[PDB]
């Protein structure tokens, strides 16, 4: 009740810590994904998707 | 609450203004940057800056100039009230041409 | 309340996003104007979230 409690502080702290570096990972992996893209449309569905990501990396970063 | 319901029909056209002021600030100053570091060329600089300058000073010679001056007034200062950063842009901007 | 909250990040990550075209269009992945249609698009999107703070921190 009392350790528990003080270790369920550390025990997101880890985890979140992950997905962090799992979502910058990913950001720099998706910019080398960068292709013939004449298609505005999957320009569009690229911009999309790194703004989705990215709004995700900065809320977490934000909790700590 | 995003818009608030009493913001004048009048006035949520003038933030959908801002909202476009602002798009040219912070886009001119990237042109500016990549044109110093080559990767646009002359050619192309020039008309696109020259082209946004123009359309800058439309947006605040637009008929309902009173309220912009008024809640966003004189523009360096405008500059400051929201963060924003733009070091080139300023410069880019106060001197109303491109290549000089 | 998170309202705020998730509003925030959407003002970093956009400026992140844009940073990212620009290096897009450096390597020349982008033509030199699509970028400025996206861009502005995109900096309009912010302002709008950067002032639609402005409302709550105010």
């Amino acid at each position: 009740s009392d350790f528990s409690e003080k270790y369920g502080d550390i025990a997101l702290k880890k985890k979140l810590e992950q997905n962090t570096k799992k979502l910058d990972e990913e950001s720099s992996q998706l910019e080398t994904t960068t292709r013939s893209i004449d298609s505005a449309d999957d320009l569009d569905q690229f911009i999309k998707n790194y703004l989705d990501i990215r709004t995700q990396y900065h809320l977490r970063r934000e909790k700590l | 609450p995003l818009f608030d319901n009493s913001i004048t029909s009048k006035d949520k056209e003038v933030i959908e203004t801002l909202s476009e002021i602002y798009s040219i600030v912070i886009t001119l100053d990237h042109v500016e940057k990549a044109y110093l570091k080559d990767s646009i060329d002359d050619t192309q600089y020039t008309n696109t800056v020259d082209k946004l300058l123009k359309q800058f000073k439309v947006y605040l010679n637009s008929q309902n100039k009173e309220e912009i001056n008024k809640h966003f007034q004189s523009i360096e200062a405008f500059c400051d009230t929201y963060n924003i950063t733009a070091s080139n842009a300023i410069t880019r901007l106060e001197r109303g041409i491109p290549i000089t | 309340l998170n309202q705020l909250y998730n509003l925030v990040a959407q003002d970093y990550a956009l400026t992140d996003t844009i940073e990212c075209l620009s290096r897009m269009l450096h390597r020349g992945t982008i033509p030199l104007d699509t970028f400025v249609k996206q861009g502005r698009e995109l900096a309009r999107q912010q302002f709008l979230v950067r002032w639609h703070i402005q409302r709550i921190t105010s």
